[PDB]
RNA sequence: UGAUUCAUGACUGGGGUGAAGUCGUAACAAGGUAACCGUAGGGGAACCUGCGGUUGGAUC
RNA sequence: GUCUCGUAGAGGGGGGUAGAAUUCCAGGUGUAGCGGUGAAAUGCGUAGAGAUCUGGAGGAAUACCGGUGGCGAAGGCGGCCCCCUGGACGAAGACUGACGCUCAGGUGCGAAAGCGUGGGGAGCAAACAGGAUUAGAUACCCUGGUAGUCCACGCCGUAAACGAUGUCGACUUGGAGGUUGUGCCGGCGUGGCUUCCGGAGCUAACGCGUUAAGUCGACCGCCUGGGGAGUACGGCCGCA
């Protein structure tokens, strides 16, 4: 994240910018996750439960294009 | 083939930052997905690439 | 381990011809070529146990095919173990 | 007492605390001040509030130098990391840059225990 | 070879010996050999100035070059051998021009190997070079600490000396004792660690094996009478005094280093 | 005999020792039954990062053909040189002759 | 002079049952620090802590 | 089962190296706080900390790539480079001719912790110390911190070592994916491994469902109410 604010940029503008840059690299995720040691059983276990969250909603989403609800 | 060498080609694949990007976000297969991160990590070596943007 | 000159050869002094690479006597003849290479490599790796599977591997399917040129022709398993250098 | 006029203001943003320091370009510290000196302790003192008050502390405490054009390094993840910028530009000086330089290891050392709360 | 002992007696039940195959069975090279009879600790007032030394074996004195100057000439190993005078290994060296010579044994180093000095001696184990022409981060023994006056420093079996740094002159040194030392550039070091390594695995076994080597029994200062020692007296075991030497001088702890001389060389001390 | 590509760079401030350190180099491939397949001077170049406070080097890329005692030896020259500040030996498949994307 | 087997022995180890007195509240809900497994150390007690492992964890 | 050609792979063993970060050391600038929590205090700081810049030392781990992705008998394996090395798969043929499957006893491998000897020690952290919380708090929280975690060699032989599902072979409707080969003209096939759903059937139910917990055969291991107890005694093994 280097924003080099240019010339006629008004500052909040650059402010957006710059934002938009640290969340577009997950910096801040990305120290929250070293802050404290995770397990390696841990970090397998929760790896999982994401796939698995991301695969059943998915399914139960076409199941409910299907359906009417009245 | 991916070639360390072809410095244009492998910064498609990496962000502004330096880092590599996923081939979910570029549509790369999977077996030249592997192939493009041995080839940047040589590059970085070599200082072809940067490791992180802040160089 | 073994290269194709080196396997080549041993199928020509072991087999019928050129490409009896399928006789008993030259597949034992292969193993044991690969088995005694492997010697210098885990003399030097004692710890690579991975490979050391395959290996006795190679030792455990010359057993059986030894046991089988003598239960079928013990004539062409002593002549066998002779040329090869085997206990048994 | 020789004037700059190009410095560069190094947020460190942590979750308890912020402290704002002002430079010149080769890294020589000309000012300081940090949300817990001004003023605010414990919950007050890790607020985006607080946070700008330092900023505006620190500005104060280079107006000697001269300063007209200042790039900004932010680091850290507190909830400091806006405001102060914010409060910089609002003090009259021209945010020329911004940039993150939050430290994050290629892996590095193993992080403390999680805490049981 | 570290090698245990079996039980067949109480004095051999600990022994442990370091067996080495390739030392010389026979007996050293003559020209290189010069008498060196016992002192039994006493100087030439006579007196004892140093404890507990007395007896052991005859040994003949092995001369051996630390200098390390043949510059130029090959040399080849020609076999290793027992030295009694020290902790290493010797190895006796044939130069090309029909010169033998002692020199310690490099760890790795076997006869039919080849050793070279000199500014242009390539960077292998045994090669002796100014410390000028080695790479900085290897590692040395047998460093001289004068240029020309002879290797002093990482001479014991299993010792080495670490080049950590060389700015002008000097170059920066870690010693075993964990010091930083500097040392002028211009100074001789050998390639490689000094043999043996094993020699502090042995374990002597009894108390003849330590008379064998030359050392007389230690009398614990706090079993004499007061007359003899600040230690000495009481009804019983009795101490009640900060520990000190024969002499009065604390003796956990209190520093001896003072030498304001040598002082500009110590980069760092050991502790 | 295998297939090697060789990279290599030069102290800036040596760059006028390159063209001889290549023919020392290629003459120890060479006289030992080795090939040359290509040889690139890439001159100097910009560093993505500093390299010993550096901030440029002179590249040079090979690709041989070699034994592998030659290459054994050819990195120990690269390690106790000064003027090589970074080095990468790789093997190939095959032999590689057409031009890198550098040139 | 051994082996084996039965009986017995100051004292001591844990176990079961009964009964409920004293001390806490470890587990069952996310049981109020998810639980449990192997191991190690610690602690009046249930247990606590480290390291790896499991889901036979709620929430998301 | 052998040979030929090729393919993917964190499979293993050995050596080298790179960049980020933490800590420590030195110096420059600079001045009154820092750090921590629910709130605090212990702790650190005018003997100049924290912050910021430059240089150095050292150990450990390899961000992104990264994936209900891959490899391995299991345990497990993740930067890059070289050296040694095991297995799997595919396409066309050639070769041997039942050489096979399973396996009591036996032998080998076997996470983490732990043990022995010698090294190493940044970060983390049992024990321990202090500060808090509390009725108490031998805890959870905070500030510190030693074994240990790391390396070499040896020992130990256990884990919810799990798919709580032994190995091998045959057979029996489907759908959508991942990954890795290969044939043919993006389109059509054909192999290997793998994820989710679900049919018949099976099941106490939950569920399993061509990777079976369906339909069969071969061989092995194991169970026989709860507690006492995977304990006692004896044997074997182990330094413990
Ligand atoms: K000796
Ligand atoms: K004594
Ligand atoms: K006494
Ligand atoms: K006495
Ligand atoms: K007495
Ligand atoms: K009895
Ligand atoms: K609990
Ligand atoms: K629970
Ligand atoms: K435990
Ligand atoms: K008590
Ligand atoms: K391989
Ligand atoms: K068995
Ligand atoms: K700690
Ligand atoms: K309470
Ligand atoms: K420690
Ligand atoms: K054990
Ligand atoms: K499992
Ligand atoms: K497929
Ligand atoms: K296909
Ligand atoms: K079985
Ligand atoms: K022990
Ligand atoms: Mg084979
Ligand atoms: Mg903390
Ligand atoms: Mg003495
Ligand atoms: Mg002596
Ligand atoms: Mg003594
Ligand atoms: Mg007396
Ligand atoms: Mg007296
Ligand atoms: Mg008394
Ligand atoms: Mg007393
Ligand atoms: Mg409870
Ligand atoms: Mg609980
Ligand atoms: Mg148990
Ligand atoms: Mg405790
Ligand atoms: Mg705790
Ligand atoms: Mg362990
Ligand atoms: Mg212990
Ligand atoms: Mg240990
Ligand atoms: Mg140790
Ligand atoms: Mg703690
Ligand atoms: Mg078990
Ligand atoms: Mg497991
Ligand atoms: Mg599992
Ligand atoms: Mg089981
Ligand atoms: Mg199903
Ligand atoms: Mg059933
Ligand atoms: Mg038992
Ligand atoms: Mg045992």
């Amino acid at each position: 994240p280097v924003i080099k604010v240019r010339e006629n940029e008004p500052f909040d503008v650059a402010l957006r910018r710059f934002k938009r840059s640290c969340e577009k690299a997950g910096v801040l995720a990305e120290v929250r996750r070293r802050e404290f040691y995770e397990k390696p059983t841990t970090e397998r276990k929760r790896a999982k439960a994401s796939a698995v969250k991301r695969h059943a909603k998915k399914l139960a989403r076409e199941n409910a294009r299907r359906t009417r609800l009245y | 083939e991916i070639d360390y060498k072809d410095i244009a080609t492998l910064k498609n694949y990496i962000t502004e930052s330096g880092k590599i990007v996923p081939s979910r976000i570029t549509g790369t297969r999977a077996k030249y997905q592997r192939q493009l991160a041995r080839a940047i990590k040589r590059a970085r070596y070599l200082s072809l690439l940067p490791y992180t943007d802040r160089h | 381990s073994l290269s194709t000159e080196a396997t080549a050869k041993i199928v020509s002094e072991f087999g019928r011809d050129a490409n009896d690479t399928g006789s008993t006597e030259v597949q034992v003849a292969l193993l044991t070529a690969q088995i005694n290479h492997l010697q210098g490599h885990f003399a030097e790796h004692k710890k690579d146990h991975h490979s050391r599977r395959g290996l006795l591997r190679m030792v455990s399917q010359r057993r059986k095919l030894l046991d089988y040129l003598k239960r079928k022709d013990v004539a062409r398993y002593t002549q066998l173990i002779e040329r090869l250098g085997l206990r048994r | 007492r020789k004037q700059v006029s190009d410095g560069v203001a190094h947020i460190h943003a942590s979750f308890n605390n912020t402290i704002v320091t002002i430079t010149d370009r080769q890294g020589n510290a000309l000012g300081w001040a940090t949300a817990g000196g001004s003023g605010f302790r414990g919950s007050r003192k890790s607020t985006p509030f607080a946070a700008q008050v330092a900023a505006e502390r620190c500005a104060d405490a280079v107006k000697e130098y001269g300063i007209k054009n200042l790039e900004v390094m932010v680091k850290g993840p507190g909830p400091g990391r806006e405001s102060t910028i914010r409060a910089l530009n609002a003090a009259g000086f021209r945010i020329t840059n911004i940039t993150d330089v939050t430290p994050i290891p290629h892996x590095g050392c193993r992080p403390p225990k999680k805490r049981r709360v | 070879a570290v090698v245990k002992c079996k039980p067949t007696s109480p004095g051999r039940r600990h022994v442990v010996k370091v067996v080495n195959p390739e030392l010389h069975k026979g007996k050293p090279f003559a020209p290189l050999l010069e008498k060196n009879s016992k002192s039994g600790g006493r100087n030439n007032n006579g007196r004892i100035t140093t404890r507990h030394i007395g007896g052991g074996h005859k040994q003949a004195y092995r001369i051996v070059d630390f200098k390390r100057n043949k510059d130029g000439i090959p040399a080849v190993v020609e076999r290793l051998e027992y030295d009694p005078n020290r902790s290493a290994n010797i190895a006796l060296v044939l130069y090309k021009d029909g010169e033998r010579r002692y020199i310690l044994a490099p760890k790795g180093l076997k006869a039919g190997d080849q050793i070279q000095s000199g500014v242009d001696a390539a960077i292998k184990p045994g090669n002796t070079l100014p410390m000028r022409n080695i790479p900085v981060g290897s590692t040395v023994h047998n460093v001289e600490m004068k240029p020309g006056k002879g290797g002093q420093l990482a001479r014991s079996a299993g010792t080495y000396v670490q080049i950590v740094a060389r700015d002008g002159a000097y170059v920066t040194l870690r010693l075993r004792s964990g010091e930083m030392r500097k040392v002028e550039a211009d100074c001789r070091a050998t390639l490689g660690e000094v043999g043996n390594a094993e020699h502090m695995l042995r374990v002597l076994g009894k108390a003849g094996a330590a008379r064998w080597r030359g050392v007389r029994p230690t009398v614990r200062g706090t079993a004499m009478n007061p007359v003899d020692h600040p230690h000495g007296g009481g009804e019983g075991r009795n101490f009640g005094k900060h520990p000190v030497t024969p002499w009065g001088v604390q003796t956990k702890g209190k520093k001896t280093r003072s030498n304001k001389r040598t002082d500009k060389f110590i980069v760092r001390r050991r502790s | 005999m295998r297939h090697y590509e060789i990279v290599f760079m030069v102290h800036p401030d040596q760059s006028e020792q390159v063209p001889g350190m290549i023919e020392r180099y290629t003459a120890a491939i060479t006289g030992a039954e080795g090939k040359i397949h290509r040889l690139e001077d890439w001159g100097r170049r910009q560093l993505a990062y500093p390299i010993n406070k550096l901030h440029k080097a002179h590249y040079v890329l090979m690709n041989v053909e070699a034994p592998q005692e030659v290459i054994d030896e050819l990195e120990t020259t690269f390690r106790f040189n000064d003027a090589v500040i970074r080095s990468m030996v790789m093997r190939t498949k095959h032999a590689v002759t057409e031009a890198s994307p550098m040139v």
